[PDB]
Order: structure tokens, then C-alpha cells, then sequence
């Protein structure tokens, strides 16, 4: 039961208790993913309206 | 001193932005208009406060906050609500039609249009930081937008701050507060893309805000202002350290340092008490050791689970009011005697404690009352991870059949994107076993 | 009209509970994956309790108290004594028990080899039993040798304690034989021992120079059902019930059931259980939980009791499934979800 | 500013539309000449969903009315709520459909429908941003099914990404017109099959079972059977024309209703239901037995039959929110063998302070039930009855049909059928 590294100030005060010892994607690849998606939308209606086109 | 900026994402980050806010201001003395008599510097100051706060020629405090919703409406409130006059223009972005609930539309069909915005606006608050430590981003999991947009804004706050620290405030489905039934797919979607983006995550559970205000507060059906109103006073104990003098959790640093050993295991169970019913005429005032030891009751952990059943990895100890060290100490060691407190062999058997002599402030007419002292327990408990199994569960029930899943792939998504995220679960639920269980 | 799952067919007690319910008229059976139950008769492993108490509106119940298994395993009861300061490693009523890993895998192998080295200097007995939750497998021996090589041909965690070598013997027969207590604990954790035991009793006479064949020793139902040739000979399915066993304490020693027996049975139970209520209780938890536990124990010629194990899924006696499971329906299952005496359980008091 | 554009075509599809307007009307204070007269702000908060503000605060509704006779449309234009809908938007001919569903299609109908589409356009144009279309029509005559379907077919076309929206009612041989609505109903219902996001089925048998054997009316009339379907309308809708946050928007109400594209026909229901005893107080548990009982559902199926897929209550007026939960999950948890346990939390509760006129209190019901297969069974039972004779079918090979068109419909709801079976399983 040790408390350390006791800090005062004026607000308040903080310490430690120890009880017991121990025993990315880059922004090309951000834009090729958001595309490819947007790509993906694209191609989904487009055979939409081919759809409603026949 | 080093600036904080706070990103609000969705209704649910807007909202509970909205209600943290409010309590900074009340805390900091900052008044509706901007104005902050105590700041004997005028349009300047390197204080504790300004870690939040910027300021202009004319005296007014501005929040370094952002907001970013989809759709008007709530945003709007800040507009016209009773802080309207700290925030300018910019700090408010809105679109014209949300996300339907669907984390594909916010992410990439919606989000990839208007993702740049929020790095520009976000670009000119960072302008005025002299050191950026990171950032605070409140979010939910099963919006459209608190989903999709988030793990793309993060994505990109990774590219455009590498070396800047990032915290979510996270708000975890509950059905009693929901009419969505595609949330857990959306919960882990968000996840997956988030995990290796975010450095400390606070998971709160709406079931467990709930039951609170109906249990504590006698709420019979809480409202969501209800619900904000306590989740920024969870809030506020957590950031306190930020704004104000201290030697604990300082920086967004510290907070990965105290409390994640693991990085994949960046989720803190939050625990807060008392939460007191200002409808009663008086309460006796509790002491040092019944609110610690409430620290250690399911019935107030933001989110509902057995820390008996898990290891603890760190444990962080925030009290706000009348309380000493003596005190602390003192019902530490009878909760030790009379608690089921396992820690993993890796880590010590310890408690960082801070203590911040305001007690916690409460928004005239609230729903709480003022006491005279209150605590916030974080502590890494393998056991949070009951709630990502349950979770992960429901994402089964449905995906098995494929149910709407339909709504996803029209808006650009893959189907192997479902998979791939809730592979990642599993692994990060067998992570939570191997660290806990024996 | 409320609503439970059945998620272990194999439970013949719950089975009847189960049975028992339907008949009520106002308990409806679900799938076992329905989440919206108000009773969960849940399985034996790895039971998902992390999902109990999140559905809207419905207190959930439970027949299994998450944790107890530290009471209902081999090594973990052992450890949960020598550690607990509330059963202390001088516990008088556990027989001295190591916890021996296999050397192919913390480990008490030096303190066991000490101990038993004190004996074997001490010209007393030195007869120890290695036993495992893996089991039907066990090894009475003297030797320390073979118990430690017994061990270690095996790949699970073993337990090594003082075998009873002055048990208490039944006449006529000179046989051995233990008993078995069923004890329920309910949401709030009030402790009920149903006023029936059962003696498992062994049909061959108790033999101290032979450890070899093992049916006059171990008073398994299965063992002397399968390799005990005496087996129904002096009482049905060498199954005494509490009315004879005490007219025999009376006859034979002139004392009763209660007195020599009971009341170290109900202070063991009551020590087990109040020690391991601030880990498994389900009293501030957003679901509850009670669970049917069987103790076994053993009896020597002073008429001491000792506790030789928990079973967390206990059988019932065959005479004992109608009144115990209907018991089970009343002070568990109906006290959170009522319908619309002269209990069969004994209360044990108890400070929570 | 989430705006609805409401069409309505043929003689049931105008005249169902023209009472939900005079219901709803009502509801938000407007009055036949669009004015405002109401007493609170809740009534003008989303009053821009369905209505166009014009200059005097006037308040024009966004519909455009469609036919190819002119009568029924004329009575409209003469009846209570006539003079508030814009006369630009009447776009009607004069040949008439003849209940041919290939004249609507086709021929009549093609001659008029770019004319419809202009309007359409110019009510899109100027909302600030387009919610999607609703459109209200029947499936057994000429004009509203097969024009109407006509109109969706390329209203989606030219906003592929907006929701549509459809109130249609099936028709039934105890409430018939003529002998081919099966033909009518069945070649629509495939239309809608792809080109809705949501469908209201609203069975004109349940219709007329509720008005003899509930409400008590002797001999049912088309008034009063529309009565029934103004305030189911008004009810479904209120998610959308007052301030709420579940089920409002299109679009999250279709993503948390349909978990498959082509299961998107909904069974409505409304309570209460009461013969003219009727100014006694319903409980709420009452409104709850009442919404979920058979009796008041308008698509003539047993949910008892088949499976919830999803479930979307709305409570209206001043009541317990607390005590609806916990009948709601009450419900639930009484008869959860009828709700697919493989999505959570299928049944979703909203409420709204704002009551129907004369009730102090009511509940709307939008079921997505595999029950609805039931009613697809009967309209194909009733068609391949007569097209395994091809009886009547000259009316449709005539307007330039094949019979292999038919035949398709016919397999295509067959398919719908079997779709829905498999998930009842
Ligand atoms: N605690 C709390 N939860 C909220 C609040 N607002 C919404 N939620 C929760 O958030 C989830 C729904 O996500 P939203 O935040 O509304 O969705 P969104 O981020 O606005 O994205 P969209 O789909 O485009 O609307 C539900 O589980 C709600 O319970 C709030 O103000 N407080
Ligand atoms: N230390 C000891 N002294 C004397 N007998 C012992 C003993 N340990 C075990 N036994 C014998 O072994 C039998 C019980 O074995 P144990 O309970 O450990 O195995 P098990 O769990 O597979 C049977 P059950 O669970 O049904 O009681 C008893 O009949 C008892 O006579
Ligand atoms: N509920 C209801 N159904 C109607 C009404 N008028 C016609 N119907 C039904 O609609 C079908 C006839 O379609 P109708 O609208 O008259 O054809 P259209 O004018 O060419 O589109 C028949 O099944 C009728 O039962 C009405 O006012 N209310
Ligand atoms: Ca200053
Ligand atoms: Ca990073
Ligand atoms: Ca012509
Ligand atoms: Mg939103
Ligand atoms: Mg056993
Ligand atoms: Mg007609």
C-alpha cells in the first residue's frame, strides 16, 4: 500500500497506490477505396436504366 | 499548453457536444455570449482552459469544436440555442439528406463528397493551435452518419495528423432508445474500419444511461436531454484533467499511457457516482469510501457487465470535491479486503488517482443535484468485452440471411466488407479472452 | 403467461422442471435461441452469460451461478481453500490436497513430496488417491511414486489428497460409502438443503490391504453397478435414504443423523458457499441467477464429516426427482415469477 | 425541408387521395381554401412535407391528380377540399380505361403519361430536397393500375435514387367492379415488385369485412371503406408530418422495414374500430390487443399464418409512453413465436401527442408480415382460373398484349410467393 509521485497544486492533487507488484492507408488509397465504391454505384444503375431502357 | 479540438459526428455527437458544452461553460465561468469575467487575459493566454477554448480581441471564449451531421435539423438547434453565440458559421457543417441509418451511405456515397469539408474546417481550428495534442470525437455507433462518416473522418485524421492522438466518446445501441434495426451493422462496420485509428475509446451504453436515469433520477421515460445531461457529466470528469490544473492525464498522451497497454484493447469501462435525484429535498451526502466502493457496482458502469468476471489492466481513479489522499486510500483498502479485483500478471496491482478540488457542477434545473463530491472510475476491464459479444451476436442473428443487406451494397459497399469487419471482431473478442481468461 | 429455453437436454433434473412447467398452464417453451425468455435452464459449458439482462422489459433467470465453478472443480476447490482466508489452509473438515500438474505441462509436486515424506517417517498412514475433473480414472496408492507417474502418463491438471483410510463402515457388510446433500441457492442467496440425502453405498466389504481393485473403495453408483458383484444386495440400488441410515445411528451408535453428521454437513455447506458469495452473487446484477448443487461427503469411524467434492450438474436419486424438482419450481423459479407446506428445504441463516 | 411529392391516379386512386387530403388537411389547420386556421405550432413544424407555401401564406398541397376520364376527377374538383389543389396539376384525358390494364399501360395511358411526368418535374424542381414520391391508386381497374404503374416505371427513371411510395388497393370478387381485376392486379404487382421501395397492401375484402362485421354498417359503400383507408393513410404517415425521429424520412423507414428488395409489401392496421359505445375512453392495452388483432388489419391476411418480418407501431394523443412499452413488449413477449428471432428487436414503437379528430387516442400498425403471401395466392388463384381458359383476354391482346406477357406475370408472382414461404420457415 505505497502512495508515489504525491502532485499539489492549487485545484486539486493527483498520485499513485500500488498495491502489488507485478508477476495506415494512405490518401491514395483512401480515394481508391471511396472510387471504387462510387464506381460500384455507377455500375448499378447504369444497368438499371438499361433495365428500364429495354 | 497544448489545444484539444473536439469533433461532433451526428445526431448523437451533435447532441451530447451540445450538452458537454454547456457544462464547460458553467464549469469555466464562460457565459452564453463568449464572455469570461475570471480571464483576467483579454484575447490571449496560454491557461488550462485555453486547451478548450480560443479567444478573440473582443474577450469571447470560442469552443474548438466542430460539428458534422448529415442533415440540418440538429444542428440547427445550435444555431438558435442558447449558446449559439459561441460558435461561428464555420464551426456548424450540415448537409441536406442524412444516412439513412446506413454506415455504406455515410462512409462512401455521402461521405466521399463531403469529407474534404470537415478537413477544411477542422484545418483552420488546427491554424490556431500552437501544439495540437489530438482529438475528441463523439459519435454513435448505429447512426448512418455517427457510423459511416466517423471511420472516414479518421481514416483521413490519421493521414492529415499522424502523429496526433485521437479519443472517441462512443454511444452503444440500446434498443430501448432506438427504432433502427440495422445499428449492430452498423456498430461493426465502424469498428473494424476505426480500431487501428482510435488510441482510447470511452464505449457508453445507452441501455445503462437509461436505467440510471430511471433508477437514480426517477426518471420513468428519460429523454434524450435527459440522457445527454448525464453523459456530459461522465464527460466532463473525463476531459477535466485537460482543463484544468493537474498532474494527471494532462494530454491525450497520458490517457493511451494509463490505460492501454494493448492497443487493440482501447476500450475503458467508464464508472461514475452519485448520481442524485435533485427532486428530493435532501440527500446524505456520501463519503470517500460508499462512492468508491460504488465504483464497483454494475448499476452504475456506463456500460452494463461483471468486472468480477474479467482482469483489470489499468484503473484510474478521478474524484471531483471534498476528498484528500487519506481518504482514497483508506476505502481502497477495504474495497481490496472485500472486492474481487484480479488484475493481469503483466500489469501491476496499482490505481492512478486524481483529485480536482471543484466538485461536479450540474446545470441549473438538471436533473441532477449538487454534492459535494463525486467520482469516475476508468479501468481496462476484460470484461467490457461482454459488450462487443453481444453485439457480434445480434450482427449473426441477421447477417446469416443476409437481411438488409441489400441497403449496403446499393450504396457502393461490398459484401466481403461485412465479413472482413466481423472477422476483426472475432479477433478482437479472442484478444479480450487471452488477456483475461485463464 | 411467461416464457424459458431449454439449453441442455442432457439434464434429467431440469427436464422434469421443464416437464413441471408446462404443467402449470403459464410457462411457454421457446427455441433455445429466442431471446426474449424469462428462464434460461442453460447449458453445462461456456453458457453466454454475458447476454443475459439486455432485453427490454423482461427480468431475465437463470439456472447457473456464473463463477461457481471454482467450487465445482478438482483443482480450483483446492486452490479456493488454501487461498481463501475464510476457509484457511487449516480447514478441518478438507483432507490435506495438492494441486500436481503433469510434468508435461502454480504446482504444489515439492509440498506434496514433503508432506508425504513426513508421514512415511512418521510410521503413519500414507495412503493417498490422485482423482481428476477428466475422469469417468483414479489411482489409490501408497507409494508416491506411483501416484506422481500416474500422473504424468496423463495430459490434465490431477489432485492429490489424503485418502480416508478409517471410514466409516455399514454393518451388516463392512462397506464403505459416502453422501450426497442437494443444496439450492436462490436469486437473493438464501441456502436450502433438501431435507433428503442419499448414501451411495459400496456392496463389497472395505478391504485396507488391497487398493487394487478399486470397487470397495470408490462408491460410485456406475462402479458398483458395473464391476461390484454384491451391487442391490442389502439396500436398492445400494442407495440408503435418510429414514434407515438414521435408524441405524441410533441402533448401531446410539446417537442420530443430526447430531453425529448433519450438522457438519449444513456448517460445511453454509462455509463453502458464503465464501464465494461476493463473486457470484447476482444480487445488484442486471440478471439473477440460482443454481442446484450437489456436495459429497465422507464420514470416519469418529463420526467426522469431510468434504470430498461439489458437482455443479448433480443427478438426483431416482425416489428424490418429483419432490426436489418441484421444490426447485417453488423457492427458485416461481419466487421471481409467481402463478396465479412444511417446506421440503432447511434454511441455513446466514450473514450476506 | 423534406419534401413528399403525392400523385393519385384512376377513379379509386383519387378518391382515396382526396380524403386523405381533406383528413390531413385537417390535421395540420389548413382549410379548403389554404389558410391556416389552427391552434398550434406542432401542425405548421413539417407542414412543408406535403404542402406548398404560397403568397399569402397559403398553404397549396403537392399533389397532382391523374386519369384518363374526366368524371371522377371532376368530382374531386367539386367536392369539400377541391378548390385547394393547384389547378395545373389535373392532367386527365377523355377515352377512358375501360378497366384494361394494357389501355393504362400501353396505349391510353402512354399518350398522357409525359404530360403527367411535366408536372411531376415541376413540383421536383421546387422542393428544396425531394424525399421521394407516394403514389395511391388500385391494382384492379385501368387507369390507377396500369397507368399508375406506368407512371413509377419512369418516375423512377428520371430520380433512380429517390424513395417510392404506394398505397394500392387489391381488389377482391366480394367487392369487384369487373371480372378482370385478378388480370390488372397481377400484371401490377410485378411492376411494384421492382419499382417500389414500399407498398401498403390494403385488401378491399378486409375493407368490407371491418365496415359489416366490426363496424356494423349493413350495406358497405366504396365511402365507407375509404373512411378506413383516410385514417389508416393518416396514421402511417404521421411519422413523416409531425416532429418525430423514428420512421420519419423515407428512406430509414424503408431501411429499417425492408431486409430484402423484394419483400416490401406492408399489412396495415388501425385502432380503434368503434360502431356508432363510442365515446367510451380505450386504455392503451386496449389500442394495443385491438392494433395487433386481425380484425382490424386491412390486408384480409392471418398474421397467425406466417411471420413478422418487421413491425412499426405509431401511438397518437396524450398517453402513458411508459405504459405503451410495456404493452408493446408485452405483445411481443406473448406471442414471440410469430416474430423471426433472426433480427433483433424487429418491432419498433413511436409516439405522437397529436390525435386524430374526435379521438382522444389511436394506434397505426405497419406490419412487413410473410402473411402477405396469402393475398398474392388468392389474386393468382383467381387469375390462372380464367387465363388457363384465356377467358377475356381479347380486351388485352387487343390493346397489342401477347399472351407470354401473362404468362410471365403469372410465374412472377408465383416466385413472389415462394419468396416469401421460404422465409416463414
Ligand atoms: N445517448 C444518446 N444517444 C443518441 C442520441 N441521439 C441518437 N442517439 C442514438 O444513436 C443511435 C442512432 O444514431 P444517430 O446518431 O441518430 O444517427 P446519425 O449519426 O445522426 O446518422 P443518420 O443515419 O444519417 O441520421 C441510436 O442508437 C440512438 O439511441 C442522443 O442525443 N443521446
Ligand atoms: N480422500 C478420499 N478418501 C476416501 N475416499 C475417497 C477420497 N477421495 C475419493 N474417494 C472415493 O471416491 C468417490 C468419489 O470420487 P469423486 O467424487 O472424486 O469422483 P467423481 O466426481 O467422478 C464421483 P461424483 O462426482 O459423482 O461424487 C467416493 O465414493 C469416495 O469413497
Ligand atoms: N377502396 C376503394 N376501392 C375502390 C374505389 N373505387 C374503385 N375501387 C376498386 O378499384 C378497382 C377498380 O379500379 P378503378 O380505380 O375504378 O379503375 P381506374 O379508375 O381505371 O384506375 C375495383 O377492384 C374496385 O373495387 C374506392 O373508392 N375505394
Ligand atoms: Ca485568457
Ligand atoms: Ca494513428
Ligand atoms: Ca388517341
Ligand atoms: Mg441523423
Ligand atoms: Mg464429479
Ligand atoms: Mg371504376
Amino acid at each position: 500500500m505505497e502512495v508515489i509521485e504525491l502532485n499539489k497544486c492549487t485545484s486539486g492533487q493527483s498520485f499513485e497506490v500500488i498495491l502489488k507488484p507485478p508477476s495506415d492507408p494512405s490518401l491514395e488509397e483512401i480515394q481508391k477505396k471511396l472510387e471504387a465504391a462510387e464506381e460500384r454505384r455507377k455500375y448499378q444503375e447504369a444497368e438499371l436504366l438499361k433495365h428500364l431502357a429495354e | 499548453m497544448r489545444e484539444c479540438i473536439s469533433i461532433h459526428v451526428g445526431q448523437a455527437g451533435v447532441q451530447i457536444g451540445n450538452a458537454c458544452w454547456e457544462l464547460y461553460c458553467l464549469e469555466h465561468g464562460i457565459q452564453p455570449d463568449g464572455q469570461m469575467p475570471s480571464d483576467k487575459t483579454i484575447g490571449g493566454g496560454d491557461d488550462s482552459f485555453n486547451t478548450f477554448f480560443s479567444e478573440t480581441g473582443a474577450g469571447k471564449h470560442v469552443p474548438r469544436a466542430v460539428f458534422v451531421d448529415l442533415e440540418p435539423t440538429v444542428i440547427d438547434e445550435v444555431r438558435t440555442g442558447t449558446y449559439r453565440q459561441l460558435f461561428h458559421p464555420e464551426q456548424l457543417i450540415t448537409g441536406k439528406e442524412d444516412a439513412a441509418n446506413n454506415y455504406a451511405r455515410g462512409h462512401y456515397t455521402i461521405g466521399k463528397e463531403i469529407i474534404d469539408l470537415v478537413l477544411d474546417r477542422i484545418r483552420k481550428l488546427a491554424d490556431q493551435c500552437t501544439g495540437l495534442q489530438g482529438f475528441l470525437v463523439f459519435h454513435s455507433f448505429g447512426g448512418g452518419t455517427g457510423s459511416g462518416f466517423t471511420s472516414l473522418l479518421m481514416e483521413r485524421l490519421s493521414v492529415d495528423y499522424g502523429k496526433k492522438s485521437k479519443l472517441e466518446f462512443s454511444i452503444y445501441p440500446a434498443p430501448q432508445v432506438s427504432t433502427a434495426v440495422v445499428e449492430p451493422y452498423n456498430s461493426i462496420l465502424t469498428t473494424h474500419t476505426t480500431l487501428e485509428h482510435s488510441d482510447c475509446a470511452f464505449m457508453v451504453d445507452n441501455e445503462a444511461i437509461y436505467d440510471i436515469c430511471r433508477r437514480n433520477l426517477d426518471i420513468e421515460r428519460p429523454t434524450y436531454t435527459n440522457l445527454n445531461r448525464l453523459i456530459s457529466q461522465i464527460v466532463s470528469s473525463i476531459t477535466a484533467s485537460l482543463r484544468f490544473d493537474g498532474a494527471l492525464n494532462v494530454d491525450l498522451t497520458e490517457f493511451q499511457t494509463n490505460l492501454v497497454p494493448y492497443p487493440r484493447i482501447h476500450f475503458p469501462l467508464a464508472t461514475y457516482a452519485p448520481v442524485i435525484s435533485a427532486e428530493k429535498a435532501y440527500h446524505e451526502q456520501l463519503s470517500v469510501a460508499e462512492i468508491t466502493n460504488a465504483c464497483f457496482e454494475p448499476a452504475n458502469q456506463m456500460v452494463k457487465c461483471d468486472p468480477r468476471h474479467g482482469k483489470y489492466m489499468a484503473c484510474c481513479l478521478l474524484y471531483r470535491g471534498d476528498v484528500v489522499p487519506k481518504d482514497v486510500n483508506a476505502a481502497i483498502a477495504t474495497i481490496k479486503t472485500k472486492r474481487s479485483i484480479q488484475f493481469v500478471d503483466w500489469c501491476p496491482t496499482g490505481f492512478k488517482v486524481g483529485i480536482n478540488y471543484q466538485p461536479p457542477t450540474v446545470v441549473p434545473g438538471g436533473d441532477l443535484a449538487k454534492v459535494q463530491r463525486a467520482v469516475c472510475m476508468l479501468s481496462n476491464t476484460t470484461a467490457i468485452a461482454e459488450a462487443w459479444a453481444r453485439l457480434d451476436h445480434k450482427f449473426d442473428l441477421m447477417y446469416a440471411k443476409r437481411a438488409f443487406v441489400h441497403w449496403y451494397v446499393g450504396e457502393g459497399m461490398e459484401e466481403g466488407e461485412f465479413s472482413e469487419a466481423r472477422e476483426d471482431m472475432a479477433a478482437l473478442e479472442k484478444d479480450y479472452e487471452e488477456v483475461g481468461v485463464d | 403467461m411467461y416464457t424459458f429455453v431449454v439449453r441442455d437436454e442432457n439434464s434429467s433434473v431440469y427436464a422434469e422442471v421443464s416437464r413441471l412447467l408446462l404443467a402449470t398452464g403459464q410457462w411457454k417453451r421457446l427455441r433455445k435461441d429466442n431471446p426474449r425468455f424469462n428462464l434460461m435452464l442453460g447449458e453445462r459449458n461456456r453458457l453466454p452469460f454475458g447476454r443475459l439482462g439486455h432485453e427490454p422489459g423482461l427480468v431475465q433467470l437463470v439456472n447457473y451461478y456464473r463463477g461457481a465453478d471454482k467450487l465445482c472443480r478438482k483443482a480450483s476447490l483446492v486452490k479456493l481453500i488454501k487461498t481463501s482466508p475464510e476457509l484457511s489452509e487449516s480447514c478441518t473438515w478438507f483432507p490435506e490436497s495438492y494441486v500436481i500438474y503433469p510434468t508435461n505441462l502454480t504446482d504444489e509436486r515439492e509440498v506434496f513430496l514433503a508432506a508425504y515424506n513426513r508421514r512415511r517417517e512418521g510410521r503413519e498412514g500414507n495412503v493417498w488417491i490422485a482423482k481428476s475433473s477428466a475422469g469417468a480414472g483414479i489411482l489409490i496408492s501408497s507409494e508416491a511414486s506411483e501416484l506422481l507417474d500416474f500422473i504424468d502418463e496423463q495430459g490434465q491438471v490431477h489432485v492429490i489428497q489424503k485418502y480416508l483410510e478409517k471410514p466409516l463402515l455399514l454393518e451388516p457388510g463392512h462397506r464403505k460409502f459416502d453422501i450426497r446433500s442437494w443444496v439450492l441457492v436462490d436469486h437473493l442467496y438464501n441456502i436450502y438443503l433438501y431435507r433428503e440425502g442419499v448414501l451411495r453405498t459400496s456392496s463389497e466389504p472395505y478391504n485396507s490391504a488391497n487398493f487394487q481393485d478399486k470397487t470397495c473403495h470408490l462408491t460410485n453408483h456406475c462402479i458398483q453397478k458395473e464391476y461390484s458383484k454384491n451391487y442391490g444386495r442389502y439396500e436398492e440400488g445400494n442407495e440408503m435414504f435418510f429414514e434407515e441410515f438414521n435408524q441405524y445411528l441410533m441402533d448401531a451408535l446410539n446417537t442420530t443423523l443430526e447430531n453425529s453428521i448433519l450438522l457438519q454437513i449444513k456448517h460445511i455447506i453454509r462455509s463453502c458457499l458464503m465464501c464465494i458469495e461476493p463473486a457470484i452473487s447476482t444480487k445488484h446484477l442486471h440478471y439473477q441467477s440460482f443454481q442446484l448443487f450437489g456436495f459429497d461427503f465422507m464420514v470416519d469411524e469418529e463420526l467426522k464429516v469431510w468434504l470430498i467434492e461439489v458437482n455443479g450438474a448433480p443427478a438426483c436419486a431416482q425416489k428424490l426427482y418429483a419432490e426436489l424438482c418441484q421444490g426447485i419450481v417453488d423457492v427458485a423459479i416461481s419466487s421471481v415469477f409467481p402463478l396465479a407446506p412444511t417446506s421440503i428445504f432447511i434454511k441455513l441463516h446466514h450473514h450476506h | 425541408m423534406r419534401e413528399i411529392v403525392h400523385i393519385q391516379a384512376g377513379q379509386c386512386g383519387n378518391q382515396i387521395g382526396a380524403k386523405f387530403w381533406e383528413v390531413i388537411s385537417d390535421e395540420h389547420g389548413i382549410d379548403p381554401t389554404g389558410s391556416y386556421h389552427g391552434d398550434s405550432d406542432l401542425q405548421l413544424e413539417r407542414i412543408n412535407v406535403y404542402y406548398n407555401e404560397a403568397t399569402g401564406n397559403k398553404y397549396v398541397p403537392r399533389a397532382i391528380l391523374v386519369d384518363l376520364e374526366p368524371g371522377t376527377m371532376d368530382s374531386v374538383r367539386s367536392g369539400p377540399f377541391g378548390q385547394i389543389f393547384r389547378p395545373d396539376n389535373f392532367v386527365f384525358g377523355q377515352s377512358g380505361a375501360g378497366n384494361n390494364w394494357a389501355k393504362g399501360h400501353y396505349t391510353e395511358g402512354a399518350e398522357l403519361v409525359d404530360s403527367v411526368l411535366d408536372v411531376v418535374r415541376k413540383e421536383s424542381e421546387s422542393c428544396d430536397c425531394l424525399q421521394g414520391f407516394q403514389l395511391t391508386h388500385s391494382l384492379g381497374g385501368g387507369t390507377g393500375s396500369g397507368m399508375g404503374t406506368l407512371l413509377i416505371s419512369k418516375i423512377r427513371e428520371e430520380y433512380p435514387d429517390r424513395i417510392m411510395n404506394t398505397f394500392s388497393v387489391m381488389p377482391s370478387p366480394k367487392v369487384s367492379d369487373t371480372v378482370v381485376e385478378p388480370y390488372n392486379a397481377t400484371l401490377s404487382v410485378h411492376q411494384l415488385v421492382e419499382n417500389t421501395d414500399e407498398t401498403y397492401c390494403i385488401d378491399n375484402e378486409a375493407l368490407y369485412d371491418i365496415c359489416f362485421r366490426t363496424l356494423k354498417l349493413t350495406t358497405p359503400t366504396y365511402g365507407d371503406l375509404n373512411h378506413l383507408v383516410s385514417a389508416t393513410m393518416s396514421g402511417v404517415t404521421t411519422c413523416l408530418r409531425f416532429p418525430g425521429q423514428l420512421n420519419a424520412d423515407l428512406r430509414k423507414l424503408a431501411v429499417n422495414m425492408v431486409p430484402f428488395p423484394r419483400l416490401h409489401f406492408f399489412m396495415p392496421g388501425f385502432a380503434p374500430l368503434t360502431s356508432r359505445q363510442q365515446y367510451r375512453a380505450l386504455t392503451v392495452p386496449e389500442l394495443t390487443q385491438q392494433m395487433f388483432d386481425s380484425k382490424n388489419m386491412m390486408a384480409a391476411c392471418d398474421p397467425r399464418h406466417g411471420r413478422y418480418l418487421t413491425v412499426a407501431a405509431i401511438f397518437r394523443g396524450r398517453m402513458s409512453m411508459k405504459e405503451v412499452d410495456e404493452q408493446m413488449l408485452n405483445v411481443q413477449n406473448k406471442n414471440s413465436s410469430y416474430f423471426v428471432e433472426w433480427i433483433p428487436n424487429n418491432v419498433k414503437t413511436a409516439v405522437c401527442d397529436i390525435p386524430p379528430r374526435g379521438l382522444k387516442m389511436s394506434a397505426t400498425f405497419i406490419g412487413n408480415s410473410t402473411a402477405i403471401q396469402e393475398l398474392f395466392k388468392r389474386i393468382s388463384e383467381q387469375f390462372t382460373a380464367m387465363f388457363r381458359r384465356k377467358a377475356f383476354l381479347h380486351w388485352y391482346t387487343g390493346e397489342g398484349m401477347d399472351e407470354m406477357e401473362f404468362t410471365e406475370a403469372e410465374s412472377n408472382m408465383n416466385d413472389l410467393v415462394s419468396e416469401y414461404q421460404q422465409y416463414q420457415d
